[PDB]
């Protein structure tokens, strides 16, 4: 009763986790494409200069 | 006279579920009995990334 | 030969609950089949706005007839009754039932009740059953409702307006109901008012071929029935080409066919034993 109980709640907290894990990850690719796209002029201006 | 020559029966071509491709798209689940399941319900612990 | 129904909605607990209650008693279907989806089953598939209840007795009449028996997951236990073997029922009629008699079973009166069936519904549907009624009062409450419907056409007088508020009434042991108008809002139904307008038409066809055909029969071997017969048109009055007549005689004929649900009430049950409370009662199955 009790260990299965902290199994389960341990369970919890390792999907939660991972879950965290992964949006952090993807929240990097996030941030760093919203901080290339502003770093990112459009094509007619670099191939005019 | 009035002759004949063969009798023939058509040997009709069997057809099974799992051996159809159609199967792919189940997960084919055998019960025992649904003389008493009104409801049987599925929960789910799905997650959103 | 047993029956099965299933449901395609989800069924809760409260609703078997109250669903079970009814564990025996008529639930007619309009086809014998071994397996029916419960849309069919019932008569809320009948039921609108301008057909009214002579309709549903039509249709009730040529319909199959069954028997609930038991309950399962979501498999119905319907069981059709033979002529001749005896079976329990219960007692949806509003009446309570003593021995011996001949139940009749009749559409139920109160669409848009207070009741409701215990909102025992589903999405756009709900059960009901009909009556299970004795035949005094079955034949009884059919004259009411028709010569109900009779008086509909001219109901601006007052004295005429009591007398319906009279017919609305009714009697029997310990029973007091209130049926209500055909007519609603100053126009009628269109089923009651083609079953009025061919009895009214078949009356008037008598009254206007009894005056032919006395005189077209009587050429043969007279009677004293036959004098008398004319002697009761005679007193009728004075208390005042082919293809007519065969045309009147067809009509005659197929629209006095349109009043069987009224003129025969037709036996579908034989009452045994009763049960305090006088809520279920053994039976034999007739017809």
């Amino acid at each position: 009763l009790d260990k299965i109980l902290n199994v389960e709640a341990m369970h919890t907290v390792l999907r939660a986790l991972k879950n965290t894990a992964d949006a952090m990850e993807r929240g990097l690719i996030h941030s760093f494409l919203q901080t290339l796209l502003r770093k990112a002029p459009p094509y007619f201006v670099v191939q005019t200069l | 006279f009035e002759a004949i020559f063969g009798t023939f029966c058509n040997r009709l071509e069997w057809v099974y579920f799992l051996t159809s491709g159609l199967a792919a798209a189940a997960h084919a689940i055998k019960f025992h009995d649904l003389n008493k399941l009104t409801t049987g319900k599925m929960l789910f612990h799905v997650q959103v990334p | 030969a047993n029956i099965f129904c299933t449901f395609d909605h989800k069924l809760s607990i409260a609703d078997v609950g109250k669903l079970t209650k009814l564990v025996a008693a008529v639930v007619p279907i309009p086809q014998r089949l071994h397996l029916i989806k419960h849309y069919q089953l019932g008569l809320h598939q009948f039921v609108d706005h301008t057909r009214g209840y002579v309709r549903l007795r039509g249709l009730l009449r040529n319909m199959t007839l069954t028997l609930m028996r038991r309950v399962e997951g979501n498999q119905i236990l319907l069981h059709v009754p033979t002529h001749g073997l005896l079976y329990t029922v219960l007692n949806t009629g509003p009446v309570t039932w003593e021995k011996g008699d001949a139940l009749c079973v009749l559409p139920p009166l109160f669409h848009g009740p207070l009741a409701r069936e215990n909102l025992l519904t589903l999405g756009q549907w709900e059960l009901v059953l009909p009556w299970i009624v004795p035949m005094p009062l079955a034949l009884e409450i059919n004259q009411r409702l028709l010569i109900m419907g009779l008086f509909s056409l001219d109901r601006s007088y007052e004295e005429v307006k009591a007398a319906v508020q009279q017919l609305q009434t009714i009697t029997f042991r310990d029973a007091t109901f209130t049926i209500p108008d055909p007519v609603i809002d100053q126009h009628l139904l269109i089923d009651m008012k083609t079953a009025c307008l061919s009895m009214s038409m078949v009356a008037n066809l008598a009254s206007e071929l009894t005056m032919t055909y006395v005189r077209k029969l009587a050429l043969e071997d007279s009677s004293m029935l036959l004098v008398k017969c004319q002697e009761l048109l005679m007193r009728l009055d004075r208390e005042r080409s082919p293809d007519d007549e065969i045309a009147r005689l067809s009509a005659l004929f197929v629209m006095l066919r349109q009043l069987d649900d009224l003129i025969r009430e037709q036996v579908v049950f034989t009452v045994c034993d009763v049960s305090p409370d006088n809520k279920s009662a053994t039976c034999i199955f007739k017809g």
